[PDB]
């Protein structure tokens, strides 16, 4: 329907301009040839100028309405050039610019007086209950995850990424030590497995 | 005479309304972009969700408008530091992974750029790339191995 | 102000502190829906003029069509702005957000109109020859319910509700991931959780004072 | 009947837009307001003609006791009943009221449903992590160009006439 409105608004405004040629505009006849054939040329100039003012105002309305719709189309055309530069030619960090969800890639499709984008997105499906803690205390040390989150399934604590469930053993490789464990609110007690 | 004057008043009013409709819709298209990027996520773009490093923002409904409360991160207190691009070693050059080498006058330390939190320059947070005769401005300092005292035990 | 920052080939500047700042950005959304009829504006109650108006043709057929296209897009402009979310999220009654206070932006159930205190003074500072005013598609209470759904989806879920299903996360923990997006590690938030929450509460309350300080902000 | 405070020498009354609002009747010392006679557009609310031929007439911006009948803030509805439950909007009317064709079938009027009510469980030590995902492909359509049209004043206004 977005491409249907551009064809419909341009064709209906054109048919309005043709319909303005059948208007009298206060004159005797809308058709020009019957004015000359029935009125004398010394006083026909009054009847001619009634048709000129009405027909020029139809063109002045049509050109002004076309310049309004030209700015609307060019704003979408400037948007469509931005979409192909950012969604097709790369991966966009912006949210809801290349579809709903985490953007992976997109494909262009040529359309009559338009462009169709096929935004391939990443949408999470199945989540469940988890118990989390901001950090884990140790022997005088507090351990924070590098790029993960501390989660628990009820008995054991694990570290995993945020966009997918893939638990791992909390070791010193994926955690970094920053201070002790009396400042961070909500810190829990668990061991950290040394791989050395 | 009255019809031509009154129709020109309507033709001026409709044309002026269509001009202001495009100005409002441009702001409405901007406001839809702001809520999609500042409210529904964190924006990497600078000065799009307030002045400073953007953290989050909150919408507020307004009569014929929208009010955004952009929560930003602004640094406050900085002081003097001495920096070097890298640190040479026994035939090796050490570059920081996600930090910057700084000195307080006597000792060299590694810390992040947006906050001061110095750490001991070790092999965990540094990577070795070549020797130390190509990088201009490299200084001489030791790199503490966190595995060497375990070998001597 | 003239500033000459000291530049050197071995000198750097690193902030040892920070300041949480809340700024106010105002953007218009929609106009007022207005429809004008040529039958009553140009010449009302006169049957000798409407016969003369038919000689001009269809000047006013496209004139009311242009104003209808303006009014149908004023209601459309609210749709892509305030109705970005499909579901309505509710804040839980236990306001335990790790010291963070959202009472100025959360709606107040005591008032007959469920609006936030910041939204309360925003509305207070803003005030027939064929002329009519069409009411908008969405009422002021429905826009406020759209705002409360997005506010509850940001404190509880964050950005997860806009990219899929809403995933719960504490506000004291998802604020660290906002710190990671600007290059700050997670330990800075947890070592200064009382200071950041006090800075956020003071900056939110200064918005209500700054909005009522001058009428030129709106 | 009005409760205005006209001066004893004052007879006419105008607003900011110079429209007569209150004039005295010249015999009795009385004040009478003048509001214009009520007018508005006529809007027909219908489903598709392949579905049904029943229509609902919306008389905009009028108290239609002067002209089922349900009074709204956009006027009133004729032929459309009012229901207490709220559904999704498909045919907009205004002020949070939308008409539809549901339930032996008749046009109903209701308040807009803004969405499904969701109360996600929030806690200070509870998180939600997706164990799966779904690859979704969405279609976005954007117009690019208009139709190139050129109009000449020599032929459109008056063709073949050298006197014009
Ligand atoms: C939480 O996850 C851990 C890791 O899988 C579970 O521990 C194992 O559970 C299985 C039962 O299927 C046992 O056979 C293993 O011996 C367990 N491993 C260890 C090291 O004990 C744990 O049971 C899970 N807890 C809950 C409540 O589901
Ligand atoms: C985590 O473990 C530490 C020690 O293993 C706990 O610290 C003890 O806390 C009790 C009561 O607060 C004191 O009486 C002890 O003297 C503390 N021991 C030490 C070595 O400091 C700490 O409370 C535990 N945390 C949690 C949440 O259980
Ligand atoms: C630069 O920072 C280092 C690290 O803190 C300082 O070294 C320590 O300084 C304190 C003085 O408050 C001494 O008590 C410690 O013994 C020092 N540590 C070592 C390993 O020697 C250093 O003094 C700072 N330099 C300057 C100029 O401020
Ligand atoms: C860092 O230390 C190395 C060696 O520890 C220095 O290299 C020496 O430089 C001098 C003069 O340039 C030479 O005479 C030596 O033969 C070099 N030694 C070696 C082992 O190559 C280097 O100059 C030091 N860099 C700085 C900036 O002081
Ligand atoms: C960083 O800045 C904050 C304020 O922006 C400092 O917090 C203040 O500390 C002083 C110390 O006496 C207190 O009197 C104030 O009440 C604190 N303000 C608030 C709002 O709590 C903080 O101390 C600074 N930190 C550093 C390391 O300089
Ligand atoms: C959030 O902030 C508001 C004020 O902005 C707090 O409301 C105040 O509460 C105290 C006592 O709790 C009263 O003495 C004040 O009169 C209240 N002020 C206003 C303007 O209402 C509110 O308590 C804060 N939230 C929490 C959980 O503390
Ligand atoms: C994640 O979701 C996908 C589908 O979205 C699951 O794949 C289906 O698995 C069932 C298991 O019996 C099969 O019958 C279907 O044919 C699979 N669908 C497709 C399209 O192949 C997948 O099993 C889910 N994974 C988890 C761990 O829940
Ligand atoms: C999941 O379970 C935890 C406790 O096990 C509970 O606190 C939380 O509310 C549950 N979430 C949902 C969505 O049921
Ligand atoms: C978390 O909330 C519970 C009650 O819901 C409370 O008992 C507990 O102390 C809280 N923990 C923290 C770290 O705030
Ligand atoms: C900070 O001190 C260094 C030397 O210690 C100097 O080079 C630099 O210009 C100083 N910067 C400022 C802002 O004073
Ligand atoms: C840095 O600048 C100083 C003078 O300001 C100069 O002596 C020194 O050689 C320079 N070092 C480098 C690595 O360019
Ligand atoms: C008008 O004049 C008549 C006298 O013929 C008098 O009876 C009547 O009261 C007058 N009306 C008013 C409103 O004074
Ligand atoms: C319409 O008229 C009735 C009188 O029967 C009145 O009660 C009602 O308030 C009027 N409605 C409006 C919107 O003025
Ligand atoms: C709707 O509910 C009201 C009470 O709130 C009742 O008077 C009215 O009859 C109901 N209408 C229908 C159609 O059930």
């Amino acid at each position: 329907g977005k491409l249907q409105d551009v064809v419909n608004q341009n064709a209906q405004a054109l048919n309005t301009l043709v319909k303005q040629l059948s208007s009298n505009f206060g004159a005797i006849s809308s058709v020009l040839n019957d004015i000359l054939s029935r009125l004398d040329p010394p006083e026909a100039e009054v009847q001619i100028d009634r048709l000129i003012t009405g027909r020029l105002q139809s063109l002045q309305t049509y050109v002004t309405q076309q310049l309004i719709r030209a700015a609307e189309i060019r704003a979408s055309a400037n948007l469509a050039a931005t979409k192909m530069s950012e969604c097709v030619l790369g991966q966009s960090k912006r949210v809801d610019f290349c579809g709903k969800g985490y953007h992976l890639m997109s494909f262009p499709q040529s359309a009559p007086h338009g462009v169709v984008f096929l935004h391939v997105t990443y949408v999470p499906a199945q989540e469940k209950n988890f118990t989390t803690a901001p950090a884990i205390c140790h022997d005088g040390k507090a351990h924070f995850p590098r790029e993960g989150v501390f989660v628990s399934n009820g008995t054991h604590w694990f570290v995993t990424q945020r966009n997918f469930y893939e638990p791992q053993i909390i070791t010193t490789d994926n955690t970094f030590v920053s201070g002790n464990c009396d400042v961070v609110i909500g810190i829990v007690n668990n061991t950290v497995y040394d791989p050395l | 005479r009255l019809i031509t004057g009154r129709l020109q008043s309507l033709q001026t009013y409709v044309t002026q309304q269509l001009i202001r409709a495009a100005e409002i819709r441009a702001s409405a298209n901007l406001a839809a972009t702001k809520m999609s990027e500042c409210v529904l996520g964190q924006s990497k773009r600078v000065d799009f969700c307030g002045k400073g490093y953007h953290l989050m923002s909150f919408p507020q409904s307004a009569p014929h408008g929208v009010v955004f409360l952009h929560v930003t991160y602004v640094p406050a207190q900085e002081k003097n530091f001495t920096t070097a691009p890298a640190i040479c070693h026994d035939g090796k050059a050490h570059f920081p992974r996600e930090g910057v080498f700084v000195s307080n006058g006597t000792h060299w330390f590694v810390t992040q750029r947006n906050f001061y939190e110095p750490q001991i320059i070790t092999t965990d947070n540094t990577f070795v790339s070549g020797n130390c005769d190509v990088v201009i401005g490299i200084v001489n300092n030791t790199v503490y191995d966190p595995l060497q005292p375990e070998l001597d035990s | 102000a003239e500033n000459s920052v000291a530049y050197s080939n071995n000198s750097i500047a690193i902030p040892t502190n920070f300041t949480i700042s809340v700024t106010t950005e105002i953007l218009p959304v929609s106009m007022t829906k207005t429809s004008v009829d040529c039958t009553m504006y140009i010449c009302g109650d006169s049957t000798e003029c409407s016969n003369l108006l038919l000689q001009y043709g269809s000047f006013c057929t496209q004139l009311n069509r242009a104003l209808t296209g303006i009014a149908v897009e004023q209601d459309k402009n609210t749709q892509e702005v305030f109705a970005q979310v499909k579901q309505i999220y509710k804040t839980p009654p236990i306001k335990d957000f790790g010291g963070f206070n959202f009472s100025q932006i959360l709606p107040d159930p005591s008032k007959p109109s469920k609006r936030s205190p910041i939204e309360d003074l925003l509305f207070n500072k803003v005030t027939f020859n064929g002329l009519t005013v069409l009411p908008p598609l969405l009422t002021d209470e429905m826009i406020a319910q759209y705002t409360s759904a997005l506010l509850a989806g940001t404190i509880t879920s964050g950005w997860t509700f806009g990219a899929g299903p809403a995933l719960q996360i504490p506000f004291p923990m998802q604020m660290a991931y906002r710190f990671n997006g600007i290059g700050v590690t997670q330990n800075v938030l947890y070592e200064n959780q009382k200071l950041i929450a006090n800075q956020f509460n003071s900056a939110i309350g200064k918005i209500q004072d700054s909005l009522s300080s001058t009428p030129s902000a709106l | 009947e009005s409760n205005k405070k006209f001066l004893p020498f004052q007879q006419f009354g105008r607003d900011i837009a110079d429209t007569t609002d209150a004039v005295r009747d010249p015999q009795t010392l009385e004040i009478l307001d003048i509001t214009p006679c009520s007018f508005g557009g006529v809007s027909v609310i219908t489903p598709g003609t392949n579905t049904s031929n029943q229509v609902a007439v919306l008389y905009q911006d009028v108290n239609c006791t002067e002209v089922n009948v349900f009074q709204t803030r956009a006027g009133c509805l004729i032929g459309a009943e009012h229901v207490n439950n709220s559904y999704e909007c498909d045919i907009p009317i205004g002020a949070g009221i939308c008409a539809s064709y549901q339930t032996s079938q008749s046009i109903i009027a209701y308040t807009m449903s803004l969405g499904a009510e969701n109360s996600v469980a929030y806690s200070n030590n509870s998180i939600a992590i997706p164990t799966n995902f779904t690859i979704s492909v969405t279609t976005e359509i954007l117009p690019v160009s208009m139709t190139k049209t050129s109009v000449d004043c020599t032929m459109y206004i008056c063709g073949d006439s050298t006197e014009c």
